[PDB]
RNA sequence: GCUAAACCUAGCCCCAAACCCCCACCUUACUACCACAACUUAGCCAAACCAUUUACAUAAAGUAUAGGCGAUAGAAAUUGAUGGCGCAAUAGAUAUAGUACCGCAAGGGAAAGACAAGCAUAAUAUAGCAAGGACUAACCCCUAUACCUUCUGCAUAAUGAAUUAACUAGAAAUAACUUUGCAAGGAGAGCCAAAGCUAAGACCCCCGAAACCAGACGAGCUACCUAAGAACAGCUAAAAGAGCACACCCGUCUAUGUAGCAAAAUAGUGGGAAGAUUUAUAGGUAGAGGCGACAAACCUACCGAGCCUGGUGAUAGCUGGUUGUCCAAGAUAGAAUCUUAGUUCAACUUUAAAUUUGCCCACAGAACCAAAUCCCCUUGUAAAUUUAACUGUUAGUCCAAAGAGGAACAGCUCUUUGGACACUAGGAAAAAACCUUGUAGAGAGAGUAAAAAAUGAUCCCAAACAUAUAACUGAACUCCUCACACCCAAUUGGACCAAUCUAUCAUAUAGAAGAACUAAUGUUAGUAUAAGUAACAUGAAAACAUUCUCCUCCGCAUAAGCCUGCGUCAGAUCUGACAAUUAACAGCCCAAUAUCUACAAUCAACCAACAAGUUAUUACCCUCACUGUCAACCCAACCAGGCAUGCUCAUAAGGAAAGGUUAAAAAAAGUAAAAGGAACUCGGCAAAUCUUACCCCGCCUGUUUACCAAAAACAUCACCUCUAGCAUCACCAGUAUUAGAGGCACCGCCUCCUUAAAUAGGCUCCACGAGGGUUCAGCUGUCUCUUACUUUUAACCAGUGAAAUUGACCUGCCCGUGAGGCGGGCAUAACACAGCAAGACGAAGACCCUAUGGAGCUUUAAUUUAUUAAUGCAAAACCUGCAUUAAAAAUUUCGGUUGGGGCGACCUCGGAGCAGAACCCAACCUCCGAGGCUAAGACUUCACCAGUCAAAGCGAAGAUCCAAUAACUUGACCAACGGAACAAGUUACCCUAGGGCAAUCCUAU
């Protein structure tokens, strides 16, 4: 048996607190503000990813370069074994040549 | 854990549901009431083909019994009651010879007066009259 | 060898709860008609058996207590005497073990 | 704990369905459940038998006197007895009517027996369940009480009368009870013991000699299934033929056969004619 | 009804921001207190080997450039810069914790907290993949060869699964297609643009080697060595690697044991036991290294190369797996390849799109030297070509036919035309390959197709029938009433969708994603089966004080090790509290300087040897502190094993071989045995008895494969050969009668009988051998030929209670097919218990082949000299740089078809029969050689790359890369001739991944 027997309690969500009545606010700064921002200098987030999208092998390109020289010692040789792994997959492996 | 199958026990029952009655352990194990449950359904769509069969050879049968009843073998009921143009089925014949005893003997003995008909035409030399039964009705 | 096939619970309960295997109903108990209590025919009442043992055990301290050690099996018989039971005219010559409390009922 | 809410949602659905089949709730009146008013139920009941019931007179052939009076104790109008006596007196005499007029030869006592029968508990019951009288009628008790379910039964059928003339209730009545006779014979209804008797007194009434009975056909004589075909016969003319496995019981099924066929009640009679 | 099943948060993941924190302790760490020093990443991995080589903001740009110009690598100038569609106790960190526990060590590394399976209530009744058609009826009747994966289909041919629950496997560009915006321009700079641009949507998995390289940890086991210690009774013999034999050490032969007492033991029988012996204690040698009386022996249970962490998610042309519903199209030409276990191209398949001919096909037509084939007008048809875009299959089996090879046979290799199979269904018995039949659902309707015999080895095999009119029976084919997308592998297209999160509703419309498990000897947890089976334990009586019977190479102490581990009390069937082991024994030491310090020990005296074994001066008049002290004990996971020394030598000390019973088999140990005494057997193994003789090998004692070999191997005195003229770390505080490295093995001598019978036995050279062979005599249950009794085991009662194994089982025999399960016969009420080993291909170890797997060994296989050593030349009597020669190593590889794998040939191109008549078609089938320029249209060696013919017109009559080159262009090798730039022999020590109807003849009529 893998299946609950009482009713789970509910998940009340406020759909009109501020973060959800006023979300997207903002997203056309650029059109309606003679261009002075861009939509991405909203994007809240990690440095190495406001504004740019990839796959993973480039992500952690990124990241390298942006703040590897700031990253822990483990978890930086984390990220170059991974880079290495990446590179040797999509580069070697797969259906498609 | 992003997603994991909250709902796998209906989808086992499914499956359980049709072997309750199963003999074994493979009545409450769905690695075994898989295979049997499976070999089940395949047996029943297979299994009507030999349900007419099965119900045919046993109409021919009783149709056999009932026409030796009246010395009359099955082959010239048949082969003679259509020489009647009488498009009685065998289903029928059935439930005639079980349920209707007399008018099953006067089809046996229609069946055998075409077969005397037609035993007297062919001794016969050339087309004399046709009998009095073998006279086919056109549409 | 080793098995080939695991066994099912039908083959298992047809040898486990086969009558051979079952525990026999006893048709040889009763009741001790005088002492009223359960007993098989060809042994000894349990209670019985035990509240003489009890006895034989006290008198038997009172003689350990009499010869003082090892090594000192009387070379006569013995009488064992309860309380205000003078030495009968038979018991004399013979070694008495004195007890303190009323022979019972079942000492003849 | 897994997240999520559906599964958890239909496993107590399903839950609740089988604690509704073991310990299923002590069943109640349909008039108490929900999506109940009586109006549009009564005057559906009317329309769905292709009948044109006065409303008041079917109004108050639903209501019984326990009704009544239980109302009248609970709370610290007119009865069905008048329609229930009238309809209960008018199909007896319209069924009496219609077995007479389809079985002549019958004798009265049969007839009788049948519409007895026909008008009886235990198929009025069943005809009532089958129409949704139990779940019209006010009383006490759910469920009601064979006898009550009659009596409203007749009731209704009194006021059909009164509406809507006799022969609007006599093809009512062709169309409910007779046909309960479908199938049954003659002997399942009519409820009978020694045979033999009643064929020997009508047999002697139309005046002619007790019937001999004979040993037709046999096989098994001395085994433990055997097979004994016993014909009757009136002067060297059979009117009769029985089997069993006891030569008695040949003989008594004999006397049955001979009698459904002096009373015209055979299984193969002309049957019955409801266009 | 038990067992269980359920839950939330304790916490955590990714971001943002901000730069983070009394005493004792480097000796033996956690100890109050005395005279040296630290300062290039190799390689797994790609190139399908491998050797140069191979990665560690945006834009310019994947451009310049580098590169066996292969795989791949790759700039710059300039440009400008508090949160969560996260987890919620098998998840999230490994975490309640780096704790418990494993390991000597480096190091490894957990678990968990809040009516599922299994059973009981309730054992079963002929028969059989356990169901289906059904039926009044559970069985009985008819039908019916389990699932996954791999091979051409596989009866199970093989692999995997006891079973439940949870967790567990398709990540992305280049184009294309679809839908939006804008459109000669698109885009929020860089880019594209001859309808394109911008955005979105769609598509590329999981587990597993032996290995390699780097840095740590290990010599508490074992090999050897060092320092300082210890043991060796008694007898015989007296200075000996002496004899017999205890302690001690080893481990010959047999039996027990094989999850055992033990991951190598027990009982007996054996070798050594004053020495080359054995042994306690501390130290040393460290992994291509150590050590080695060389056995590839040993270095912490698994060493032809330790172990741990890291590179590491190594790589894997190899094995295994890969998860919702439904529909539809869908299969066997070929070429090259260090290539035939794989890849690329083609052929075939699929989708979308464009266009118009495609298939069939008569008459005509295709050479000189039988079947048919090619080509088209019509005709029946509706398909075909072209374009855009992907994957997948590829060298299949059987049957008819024509050939080549082996007879015209061997169920034989190969080519060709056709069919079938890998798709449905019915028949010939079972039946992939023969005959009949396809487009799919419901029917309790119908018509047919194919389809029946004539006249040697377990147990024959449907039962029967000579003569009543020939028709009937028979499918998923066809018709009938209704409904229709609803029967192929790999692949490809499409329509739906379970559950979760987010936005908006507040179950729907969307967006997302750790998004679905009948299967990986998957992992974790639960419970089963074998199974209440195998195995285990407590001497007797009693008055609980005691007495009795029997046993021990045992016991007491110190040491080493362990650390409170049967003392009291109180709770239970082990938990808590309390209590304890008192220094005289043992450890913990020493003020400095100079001086000395020749002769053994052995009852130490006789003989005899060799292995040769502290004080004087100066300074100090201080006193007992500190620690060990227990036990039934330690290393072996808990234990018939291991454990140094002193003393008791059979016990003053210590213990208990039988839980109760009965006295079956088979098994184990022991005792006895008539007559015969090796006839057993490979062999006198075992047992009983104690003698003799020879032969082979090795001179002797000794050492070796811890755990299958103790030897005929190693070592060894003796002999011989080679090298070396000599300082303070080994040889060595040595010096040619010395030291090191090799061969051989003292010494002397030379450089026909046996048996009745027989394939067995019969350079000299004493002594010795658990060495090998033979023989005499004896002895004996080895045997002729077994038998009895005892003990353990055993069977039963009572307690406690495993493990391999297991798809499901409702688990028969015979014959046939290709066997408990299929077919045809036979048999058949259910159920324990004890036996047996014919069958369930019943549950480790070998052998053959493969891999452009791994690791070696040798070399006269290729590349190198980096390191060392000589020289030679420059550099200021020594080091630095360059060159040559060598040794020492280091990196690296082992082409293809094949008698029977090996031997040996051949490997590219061309011509003749197979392949008779367009094209094509194999051969290690059949027979032989070769190494002027421009330009419509075409042909082709079944791809590509190459190759071939050519009207007119103008002018004259064996690849790529590299080097030399101004050049016009040029060559060898690449002949393994689609070509690694340069690599052989071999693995009996090998390791991993895997695969496995007879020409010639024998015999009878
Ligand atoms: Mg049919
Ligand atoms: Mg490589
Ligand atoms: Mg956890
Ligand atoms: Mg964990
Ligand atoms: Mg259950
Ligand atoms: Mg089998
Ligand atoms: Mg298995
Ligand atoms: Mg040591
Ligand atoms: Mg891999
Ligand atoms: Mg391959
Ligand atoms: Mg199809
Ligand atoms: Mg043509
Ligand atoms: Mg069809
Ligand atoms: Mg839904
Ligand atoms: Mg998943
Ligand atoms: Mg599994
Ligand atoms: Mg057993
Ligand atoms: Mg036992
Ligand atoms: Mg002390
Ligand atoms: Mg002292
Ligand atoms: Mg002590
Ligand atoms: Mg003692
Ligand atoms: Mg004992
Ligand atoms: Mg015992
Ligand atoms: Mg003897
Ligand atoms: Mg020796
Ligand atoms: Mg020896
Ligand atoms: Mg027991
Ligand atoms: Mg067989
Ligand atoms: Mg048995
Ligand atoms: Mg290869
Ligand atoms: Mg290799
Ligand atoms: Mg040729
Ligand atoms: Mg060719
Ligand atoms: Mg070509
Ligand atoms: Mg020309
Ligand atoms: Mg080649
Ligand atoms: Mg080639
Ligand atoms: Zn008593």
């Amino acid at each position: 048996i893998g299946i609950r027997l009482t009713l789970p309690p509910p998940k009340v969500v406020d759909r009109w607190n501020e973060k959800r009545a006023m979300f997207g606010v903002y997203d056309n700064i650029g059109i309606l503000g003679n261009f002075e921002k861009h939509p991405k200098e909203l994007i809240r987030g990690p440095i190495w990813l406001r504004g740019w999208k990839g796959n993973e092998l480039q992500r952690c390109i990124r990241k390298r370069k942006m703040v590897g020289s700031r990253m822990f010692a483990d978890d930086l040789h984390n990220l170059n074994k991974r880079i290495r792994y990446l590179y040797k997959h999509f580069n070697r492996h797969g259906k498609f040549r | 854990l992003r997603n994991r199958v909250t709902d796998r026990y209906f989808r086992i029952q499914e499956v359980l549901k049709h072997a309750r009655h199963f003999r074994g352990r493979k009545n409450r194990c769905y690695r075994l009431a898989v295979r049997t449950v499976i070999r089940a359904f395949v047996k029943c769509t297979k299994a009507r083909y030999l349900k007419k069969k099965n119900m045919r050879t046993l109409w021919i049968n009783r149709i056999t019994a009932a026409s030796q009843e009246h010395g009359l073998k099955y082959p010239a009921l048949i082969g003679n009651l259509v020489k009647c143009q009488v498009e009685l089925n065998r289903k029928v014949l059935a439930d005639l010879a079980i349920y209707e005893p007399k008018t099953f003997k006067s089809l046996a003995a229609l069946a055998s007066r075409r077969r005397h008909e037609g035993f007297a035409a062919a001794l016969g030399d050339g087309k004399e009259p046709e009998g009095i039964f073998s006279r086919v009705v056109q549409y | 060898a080793a098995p080939k096939n695991r066994r099912t619970i039908e083959v298992n309960r047809c040898r486990r709860r086969n009558p051979q295997k079952l525990i026999k109903v006893k048709n040889n108990i009763d009741v001790c008609p005088e002492c009223g209590h359960l007993k098989q025919k060809h042994v000894l009442c349990a209670y019985c058996y035990e509240k003489v043992c009890k006895e034989t055990a006290e008198i038997r301290r009172q003689i350990g207590k009499q010869e003082g050690g090892p090594f000192k099996a009387p070379t006569i018989e013995t009488v064992v005497l309860y309380t205000g039971e003078t030495p009968s005219e038979q018991d004399q010559g013979k070694r008495i073990i004195e007890r303190d409390r009323k022979r019972p009922s079942w000492f003849t | 704990v897994k997240k999520g809410f559906r599964a958890a949602f239909r496993f107590q659905k399903e839950l609740e369905r089988q604690r509704l089949l073991r310990c299923p709730p002590p069943p109640v009146r349909r008039s108490e459940k929900p999506n109940w008013d009586y109006h549009a139920e009564i005057q559906a009941f009317g329309h769905r038998l292709q009948e044109n019931f006065s409303l008041d007179l079917l109004k108050t052939a639903f209501v019984n006197s326990c009704y009544i009076k239980s109302e009248e104790a609970k709370r610290q109008l007119k009865s069905n007895q008048e329609l229930s006596e009238q309809g209960t007196s008018f199909s007896q005499t319209c069924l009496t009517q219609f077995l007479e007029d389809e079985y002549p030869d019958m004798p009265t006592e049969g007839i009788k027996n049948l519409v007895d029968f026909l008008t009886g508990e235990e198929v009025v019951c069943h005809v009532a369940r089958n129409l949704a009288v139990e779940q019209l009628t006010l009383s006490e008790e759910f469920p009601v009480p064979p006898a009550v379910l009659q009596q409203t039964f007749f009731a209704v059928i009194g006021a059909l009368l009164q509406s809507s003339g006799p022969e609007r209730t006599a093809l009512f009545i062709r169309d409910f009870l007779i046909t309960q006779m479908t199938g049954k014979e003659l002997f399942e209804m009519w409820k009978i013991i020694n045979p033999m008797g009643l064929l020997v007194e009508e047999l002697k009434k139309r005046n002619v000699s007790a019937p001999e009975s004979r040993l037709t056909r046999q096989s098994g004589g001395t085994t433990a299934l055997p097979l004994y075909f016993v014909g009757l016969y009136c002067d060297k003319k059979l009117i009769a033929e029985g089997p069993g496995e006891t030569v008695l019981v040949a003989e008594e099924e004999a006397a049955r056969v001979a009698l459904r066929k002096l009373y015209g009640f055979t299984e193969n009679r002309r049957p019955w004619n409801y266009s």
